[PDB]
């Protein structure tokens, strides 16, 4: 009122803990995709 | 050996463009002046707290790179020397050597009270009372520290001075 | 012998640079965000009545 | 939010490749075709009605 | 006139083609410097150059012209050999490498069955230009960069050369234009995704770009071999380094993304069907499309060159030496055996047609 | 395979490199138009090596141990 | 320099003003004098401005090159060194430079003529206008610097115009004008030494045969400081020269051994350290570059001066009248040619040439 | 932590005879490095003038009698020696060190102001 | 290659020449000539001569030897016993 | 804020002459409601566009075309 003070109920809570969730498929899926791409790529190379 | 010097020929800074060669060399100067004003490359020479405000000019809020301003670590690749901090007697010989290693054309900016006149440490036994005692200063930026906008204003003043250079028209008219 | 992840799983992340592409993706996100730059001298930063400048 | 000002230099670089490709593909092809018309300059340059 | 002019142009026509070719490469290199600053700026939430020419389109001109109007620092005027021999060798090496880059089918200045060898050989000469600057130099920071420069060459040269040889082995040809045409049905990114990553890593090492920017680490060796350079010697070295960035970005598009081949065959036919093949306008558009396909793929990797700089810290050069010899070399040598085994197994050994 | 076009490009590249040096030598204003500190061959404070401000020992021709010599 | 230049703390000018000096004679001290140094951005000008401003004397520096005047302000404290943009063809600009000055030093002079100024305009016209403007401003002292071989009847344009310049200055300003005739001056970046230090000196057989009496530039600036602050020097002519006579060929060869160009026997001849050319060819080349080259080259008049040796006017005064002993070139030769040494770089051992070492090297040069 | 080059351990010598030897040992080290001082700092004087200067400075404290003063004088001389040999001083300082230069009568000081 | 080539007479001859460049009392110098008495050298004058002799023969007197040497002959003996040629680069020897 | 649509809206609101002057000094095309003018002649505007960032809601239009102070 005659000063700078927080509200009666106080401020809402904030986020300060670490928030870095993992993303993407499992590593095995990426490995299979690499092998699938290599297999199909050599197939088209062989045809040519 | 008779010499008849005209008496009322205006000086270069006041001399208007009369013939075709005046516009030619003025075009030559403006192309160079625009290039040097646009490619404003200071040298990374942060000494004290004045350097922190110099870093915030490169901060995203002001982004000195948007004006073509890039800080170079070597005096060879820089044409602007920004003295941002206190110059001590132990540091003064190093400052002079670095200044001499900058190829011409070169300009010096004195930022903050330390570089201008010593500021808080004017009456100190180990502080130079102004960087102008060692190197010629083209513009003085006041403040302790000068704000990021204060430094940018000083750079704008220097760029205004650079755009008024008449190096090649001076050769045509004054030499 | 006490690793939680298999050798193939640890090799897939290592060979395919799992965390490097994660770092690249975060940097690309900022490329599609609004910058912070203001256009001095056409625009000015915030000032307060307590600010100290020319006397 | 796509910043179009950042893409301006890439558009000019894109035009840089197109300048080389457009000139080389057309000028070289035209020169070969022109010289295949005949042994004299009156046939290489002048195009007949028939 | 007229008759004497309409054959004079024919006499000088091919010089205009080369001059246009030189301008085409220079424009991309000139605006790569502007693009890199603009790209990093927005990633760093700044703007990048926008106040030198309308929206920053003259930023490259100002940087070049200002440096061309700078004093050349040397012990004596006659010492113009020492500070210019290095940059000139580096610049000539990368400019000559562009001769074998085809913007379209047969649209390369130099066509030869050994274009791959000429490409690698010409690039290796550019390394000699960098080490020339450290010619018993009195500058300690220049000397340290030369030692690091040699160390980086030992890292990427074996890895980069062998990866290119695998692509040549797959096509059984050392001609760049033949390699491009061999990717009509499949782009080599799919069968050789590990090699494309390895090639890009070697390209970063070759150009001394971050995270392999140990030669010109500002926080380690102020400016590296360029700490004593100013005015034209700095420009030529700066031009040569960025010319390599464009060249390596274009090479990545050629070896793994089909070069100038269209993204979609159907779209390519539709656009060209709007033009008559009996008029020169078809071949003007055709050159724009084919080079436009190359430009889009090349601009992506030039974007990626900037992208990795703004996302990864610098790696120590001694760590880079162990990285290439312990990891990259065994992998690439494994593939150079794996690939012929696959091709022979399915009776698909490559021939040139 | 004809390489006359390639030869012209190589000739232009060699000439192009000299243009950059020639332009820079003919564009810069003379020292007298600048602060007139004289020729660079006399300005020893400028032509000297860069050592971050402080002059140190001159070790131009000292041996440099190399830890990756075997590599 | 010393610690206090004035002989007394109170000085009365020729115009009647009383000037009091304050301080011990440092940067913050003052002498009460205001001086105008025409051509203060030149070679000798920087030495003169440095000596005057370092003791507190106010210096007004007319200038035409904006970048060249910046380094002059470092010499003095705040408000000591002042700049006025001027041109010798603008009368108002010159009158503003001398309005508040008690001393005017005219260092304006040239050996070449350009598209805008002739030798007469600078050596005679500029000197006359400055001298006449100084008198109308009531300047107590005027100091004019002519050349060493100033002679109005000389066959060289430079020497003749310098000789006429001495007479035209005394007529305008009056009998109270002091004239200085300095010999070729040696110093850092000195024009007299720059020609000798040039590796590719075309026509060295014709040009480097001139014999002179080189004098230290620091002493010439010191002498001007003595003359300006001593009213007993008014109306006199001073010939500033060294005791030892030297020929440019002796200096050229002595320098060649100091620079160690001869470490490789083939190099001096291959690098072009000797360029023998006929004088008619040098005249043609000098004549051509007088209208093609945009920078002042070796011109026609300097070719004439190579055949004229420095002759000393015995009637004029010397360093002895000013209470000074001329410095010997042998003492200061090494420190001014040191920047041009090829390698040095403390590799094995620096070869420091002392006063005795230089004199011995002179004997070696003349030894066949 | 390893001490820098030419660093000595500070010690208080309680014997006058031992102190004399230490000064003599340090005196020879200055003379032996005189040529190194000329080369490193690029002086305009030969090494012979440097040795004369070194002798003059040493002779200024020849007749010092108090042992506690000798230890401080010797310690500072060792610090000065280390500073010069390690090229820690800038070349300007050494040039001014050798740039050190009948007094004026009563009237001459009186006419100018004196002190 | 790396071996001393000095002789007692040559070392003594050059030792006398160095000592005659100073303000010694007597120009007659032999092996038995003492620095303190015959040459009239004080503390600093003696050390100046010793360092000057070091420069001629490219040797360095140790602290104990320099603080106890009395005659010129002891200087000659020290030079003969301790002098070595400075090691050259690899190119000087094998080429 | 860096979108091309924002530039097109400001280009239409300002017009050719107003936007070209901004393209010479401002390095940005901006539009806003006029707030007032000072004695020197400068014009001051406030931006109601919701896509403008915190510190960029007020700007000045200087009298000069080539130089701003
Ligand atoms: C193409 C599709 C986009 C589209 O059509 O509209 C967006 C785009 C303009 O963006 P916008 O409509 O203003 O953004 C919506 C709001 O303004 C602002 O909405 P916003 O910024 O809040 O939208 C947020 C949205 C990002 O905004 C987008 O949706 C853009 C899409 C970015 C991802 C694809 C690239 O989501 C993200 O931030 C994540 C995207 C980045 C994730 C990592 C990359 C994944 C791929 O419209 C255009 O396509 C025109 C601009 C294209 C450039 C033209 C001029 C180029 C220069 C030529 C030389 C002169
Ligand atoms: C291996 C699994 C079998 C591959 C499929 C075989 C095949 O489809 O061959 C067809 C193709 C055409 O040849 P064709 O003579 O007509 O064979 C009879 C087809 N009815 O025959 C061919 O042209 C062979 C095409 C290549 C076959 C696949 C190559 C796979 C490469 C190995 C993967 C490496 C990654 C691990
Ligand atoms: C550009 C051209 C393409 C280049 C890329 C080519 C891609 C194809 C790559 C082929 C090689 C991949 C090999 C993956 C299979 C072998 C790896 C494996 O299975 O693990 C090793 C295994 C040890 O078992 P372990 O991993 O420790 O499992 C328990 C961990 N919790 O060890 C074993 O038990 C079996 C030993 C291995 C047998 C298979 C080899
Ligand atoms: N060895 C020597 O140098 C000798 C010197 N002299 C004379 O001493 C005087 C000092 O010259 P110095 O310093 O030694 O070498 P400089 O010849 O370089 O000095 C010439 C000075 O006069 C100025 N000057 C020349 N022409 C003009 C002009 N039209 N308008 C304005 N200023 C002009 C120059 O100004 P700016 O630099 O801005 O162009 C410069 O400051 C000269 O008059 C010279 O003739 C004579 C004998 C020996
Ligand atoms: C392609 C290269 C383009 C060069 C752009 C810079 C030109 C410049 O800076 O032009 C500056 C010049 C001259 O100065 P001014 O500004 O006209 O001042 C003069 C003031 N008058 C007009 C009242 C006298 O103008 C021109 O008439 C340039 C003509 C160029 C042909
Ligand atoms: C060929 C080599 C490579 C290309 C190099 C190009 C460099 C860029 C040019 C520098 C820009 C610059 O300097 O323009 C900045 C200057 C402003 O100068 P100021 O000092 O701010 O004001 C002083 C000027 N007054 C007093 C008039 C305000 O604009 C001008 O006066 C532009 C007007 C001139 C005419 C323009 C149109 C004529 C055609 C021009 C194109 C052929
Ligand atoms: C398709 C060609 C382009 C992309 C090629 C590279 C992709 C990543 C390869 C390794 C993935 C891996 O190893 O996956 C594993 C990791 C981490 O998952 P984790 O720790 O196991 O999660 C824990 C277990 N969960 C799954 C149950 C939660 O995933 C990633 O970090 C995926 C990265 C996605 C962001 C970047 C994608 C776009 C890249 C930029 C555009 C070129
Ligand atoms: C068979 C499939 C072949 C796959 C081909 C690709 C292989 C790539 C290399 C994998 C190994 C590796 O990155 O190794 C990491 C090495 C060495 O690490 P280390 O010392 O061994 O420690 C790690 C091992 N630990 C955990 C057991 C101790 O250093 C580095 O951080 C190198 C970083 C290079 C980053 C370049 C990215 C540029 C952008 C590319 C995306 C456009
Ligand atoms: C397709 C396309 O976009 O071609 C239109 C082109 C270029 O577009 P761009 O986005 O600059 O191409 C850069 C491509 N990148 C964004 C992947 C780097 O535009 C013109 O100027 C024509
Ligand atoms: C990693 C992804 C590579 C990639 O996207 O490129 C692979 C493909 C296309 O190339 P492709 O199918 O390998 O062969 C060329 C096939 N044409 C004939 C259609 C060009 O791209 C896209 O369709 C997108
Ligand atoms: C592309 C960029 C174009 C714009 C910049 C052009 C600068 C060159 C003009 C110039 O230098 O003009 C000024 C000159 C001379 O004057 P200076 O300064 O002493 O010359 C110094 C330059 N040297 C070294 C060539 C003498 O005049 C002339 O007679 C030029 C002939
Ligand atoms: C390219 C052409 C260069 C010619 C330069 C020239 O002719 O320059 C020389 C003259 C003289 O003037 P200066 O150079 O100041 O004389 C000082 C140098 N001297 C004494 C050695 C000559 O200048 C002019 O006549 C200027 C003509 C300008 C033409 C347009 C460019
Ligand atoms: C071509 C496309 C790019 C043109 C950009 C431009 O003409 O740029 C405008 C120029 C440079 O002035 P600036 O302050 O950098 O303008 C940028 C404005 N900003 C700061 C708000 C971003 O101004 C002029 O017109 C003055 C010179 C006359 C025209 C000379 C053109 C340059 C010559 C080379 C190209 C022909
Ligand atoms: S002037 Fe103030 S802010 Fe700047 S360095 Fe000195 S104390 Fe720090």
């Amino acid at each position: 009122a005659t000063q700078d003070l927080p509200p009666i109920s106080g401020y809402a809570p904030i986020q300060w803990k670490r928030n870095l969730p993992s993303r993407g498929f499992r590593p095995v899926i990426w490995f299979l995709g690499l092998c699938t791409a290599t297999g199909y790529g050599f197939y088209q190379i062989s045809l040519a | 050996y008779s010499s008849d010097l005209p008496t009322d020929i205006p000086v270069l800074s006041k001399r208007p463009h009369t013939n075709l060669l005046d516009y030619t060399f003025t075009t030559f100067d403006k192309m160079k002046n625009w290039a040097r004003k646009s490619s404003f490359w200071p040298m990374t020479f942060g000494l004290a707290c004045c350097a922190v405000e110099m870093m915030h000019v490169s901060a995203p809020r002001y982004d000195q790179d948007r004006l073509g301003i890039i800080f170079r670590a070597s005096p060879r690749q820089s044409d602007i020397m920004i003295v941002a901090g206190t110059v001590t007697n132990k540091m003064a010989p190093a400052l002079r050597q670095v200044y001499d290693q900058m190829p011409y054309p070169r300009w010096v900016i004195s930022m903050g009270s330390c570089a201008n006149g010593g500021g808080y440490y004017h009456y100190s036994y180990s502080v130079v009372r102004g960087v102008d005692r060692i190197v010629p200063v083209d513009i003085y930026v006041p403040g302790c520290p000068p704000t990021s906008e204060a430094l940018m204003y000083g750079v704008f003043q220097l760029q205004k001075k650079m755009m008024d250079g008449q190096t090649h028209r001076m050769w045509y008219r004054s030499y | 012998e006490e690793s939680s992840e298999s050798a193939l799983s640890k090799a897939t992340k290592w060979y395919l640079l799992s965390e490097i592409f994660r770092g690249l993706y975060i940097t690309l996100e900022m490329y599609f965000r609004a910058p912070y730059t203001i256009y001095y001298p056409f625009e000015k930063g915030p000032v307060s009545p307590r600010f100290r400048g020319e006397h | 939010m796509i910043p179009f000002e950042a893409l301006i230099p890439y558009a000019i670089m894109f035009a840089g490749f197109c300048l080389g490709g457009g000139v080389m593909n057309s000028a070289i092809t035209a020169d070969i075709t022109k010289r295949a018309r005949g042994p004299n300059q009156e046939i290489k340059r002048n195009v007949g009605e028939d | 006139m007229l008759n004497n002019l309409f054959d004079f142009i024919e006499y000088i026509e091919y010089w205009l083609i080369i001059v246009a070719f030189v301008a085409s490469v220079l424009i991309v290199v000139a605006y790569l410097t502007v693009a890199e600053r603009k790209t990093m700026g927005y990633m760093q939430r700044r703007l990048g150059p926008n106040a030198v020419g309308y929206y920053g389109v003259l930023m490259a001109v100002a940087d070049a012209l200002k440096l061309l109007s700078k004093e050349i620092v040397l012990p004596h005027n006659g010492d113009i050999i020492y500070v210019m021999s290095g940059p000139l060798i580096s610049l000539f090496s990368v400019l000559l490498s562009w001769a074998v880059i085809p913007f379209g089918p047969g649209l390369s200045l130099l066509d030869s069955e050994y274009s791959i060898i000429y490409l690698l050989a010409s690039g290796s000469i550019g390394v000699f230009g960098t080490v020339i600057v450290g010619w018993m130099s009195n500058s300690k920071y220049t000397v340290l960069a030369t030692v690091r420069t040699t160390a980086q060459l030992i890292s990427y040269e074996l890895v980069l050369t062998t990866v290119v040889f695998i692509i040549a082995l797959i096509v059984s040809s050392l001609n760049i234009n033949v390699i491009i045409e061999s990717q009509y049905n499949i782009w080599y990114i799919i069968p050789f995704f590990p090699l494309c990553l390895i090639f890009f890593i070697s390209a970063l090492a070759e150009t001394a770009r971050p995270p392999f920017d140990n030669v010109e680490a500002e926080s380690e060796l102020v400016s590296g071999h360029m700490t004593e350079l100013s005015a034209s010697p700095f420009v030529i070295f700066f031009l040569s380094e960025y010319c390599s960035m464009v060249l390596m970005s274009t090479l990545t598009a050629i070896f793994f993304f089909g070069g100038y081949l269209p993204f979609s065959n159907t779209i390519h036919h539709l656009i060209l069907n709007l033009f008559d093949q009996h008029s020169i306008y078809y071949f003007i558009i055709e050159g724009i499309l084919l080079s436009g396909y190359l430009a889009i793929k090349a601009n992506f990797f030039m974007f990626s060159f900037v992208w990795i700089r703004a996302a990864a810290p610098r790696l120590r050069y001694d760590l880079l030496i162990l990285f290439c010899w312990y990891v990259l070399l065994p992998i690439v040598f494994a593939i150079v055996v794996f690939a012929p085994g696959i091709l022979y197994c399915f009776d698909a050994l490559p021939v040139i047609i | 395979m004809l390489q006359d076009l390639f030869n012209n490009y190589v000739i232009l590249v060699g000439i192009l490199g000299l243009i950059f040096l020639g332009v820079n030598y003919f564009i810069v204003e003379s020292p007298r138009m600048d602060e007139n500190n004289g020729n660079i061959s006399d300005y020893i404070e400028k032509s000297g090596p860069f050592e971050c401000g402080f002059s140190s020992f001159e070790q131009s021709h000292n041996p440099i141990p190399i830890a990756f010599i075997l590599v | 320099v010393s610690t206090f230049p004035l002989k007394s703390d109170i000085n009365i000018t020729k115009s009647g003003k009383t000037l009091l000096s304050v301080g011990q004679g440092g940067r913050s001290s003052r002498t009460g004098f205001t001086a105008t140094v025409f051509g203060g951005t030149g070679f000798l000008g920087r030495v003169v401005v440095s000596k005057l401003a370092k003791h507190g004397t106010n210096v007004v520096v007319p200038f035409r090159n904006d970048r060249a005047r910046r380094q002059l302000k470092v010499n003095g404290d705040l408000g000591v060194v002042n700049f006025v943009e001027f041109d010798i063809r603008n009368l108002k600009s010159i009158e503003d430079s001398v309005k508040y000055s008690d001393i005017v030093i005219n260092l304006i002079g040239t050996e070449h003529f350009s598209k805008n100024f002739s030798i007469e305009d600078v050596n005679i016209g500029a000197a006359e206008r400055i001298a006449k403007a100084a008198k109308e401003a009531g300047v107590s002292r005027l100091i004019h610097v002519s050349s060493y071989n100033a002679n109005p009847s000389s066959s060289s344009d430079f020497y003749a115009t310098k000789g006429i310049g001495e007479q035209v200055v005394r007529d305008n300003f009056g009998p109270d004008a002091t004239i200085v005739r300095p010999a070729p001056m040696y110093f850092r970046n000195s024009p007299f030494l720059n020609e000798l230090l040039q590796i590719k000196a075309l026509g060295g057989n014709v040009i480097f045969k001139k014999e002179v009496y080189p004098v230290h530039a620091l002493q010439v600036g010191e002498a001007i400081e003595r003359i300006a602050f001593d009213d007993a020097t008014a109306g006199q002519t001073y010939e500033l020269f060294g005791k030892e006579r030297y020929s440019k060929k002796e200096l050229r060869e002595m320098i060649k051994h100091i620079i160690h160009i001869g470490q490789r026997g083939y190099y001096p001849y291959s690098a072009g350290f000797y360029l023998p050319a006929p004088e008619p060819f040098l005249y043609a080349f000098a004549l051509i570059r007088q209208y093609i080259s945009s920078q002042p080259r070796f011109n026609v008049d300097q070719l004439k001066r190579s055949h004229i040796n420095q002759e000393i006017d015995q009637s004029a005064k010397t360093f002895t009248d000013l209470g000074m002993v001329p410095d010997e070139l042998s003492e200061y030769l090494y420190r001014y040619v040191k920047p041009h040494i090829s390698y040095t770089s403390q590799t094995q051992n620096r070869t420091v040439y002392s006063k005795e070492d230089i004199e011995k090297l002179r004997d070696y040069v003349n030894t066949p | 932590t390893n001490p820098t080059a030419f660093a000595q351990t500070t010690r208080y010598v309680k014997d006058s005879t031992e102190m004399r030897t230490l000064v003599l040992n340090l005196y020879r080290r200055y003379l032996r490095h005189s040529r190194g001082f000329v080369n490193n700092y690029n002086l305009d004087i030969p090494a012979s003038q440097v040795r004369t200067k070194i002798r003059q400075e040493f002779e200024r404290q020849r007749f010092v009698k108090d042992l506690p003063l000798k230890n401080v004088l010797y310690m500072k001389a060792q610090m000065e020696f280390q500073e010069l040999v390690n090229f820690w001083k800038q070349q300007c300082h050494v040039m001014q060190y050798f740039e050190s230069i009948k007094g004026d009568s009563f009237v001459q000081k009186f006419l100018k102001g004196a002190q | 290659q790396s071996a001393s080539t000095l002789t007692k007479e040559d070392v003594l001859t050059r030792s006398v020449s160095v000592l005659r460049g100073f303000e010694v009392k007597t120009k007659d110098i032999d092996l038995q000539t003492t620095f303190v008495q015959d040459l009239g050298m004080d503390s600093l004058d003696l050390n100046d001569a010793l360092v000057a002799l070091e420069e001629e023969f490219d040797v360095v007197f140790d602290d104990k030897t320099a603080n106890e040497i009395k005659t010129v002959g002891e200087v000659v003996d020290f030079v003969l016993a301790n002098y070595l040629p400075t090691e050259q680069s690899i190119n000087h020897t094998i080429r | 804020s860096s979108s091309i649509q924002r530039t097109l809206r400001n280009l239409w609101k300002n017009g050719f002459k107003k936007s070209f002057k901004q393209l010479q000094g401002y390095n940005d095309i901006k539009s806003g409601r006029l707030v007032g003018t000072d004695s020197f002649g400068n014009k001051f505007y406030e931006v109601d566009d919701p896509v403008e960032i915190h510190m960029r809601t007020r700007f000045v239009e200087y009298t000069g075309f080539w130089r701003q102070d």
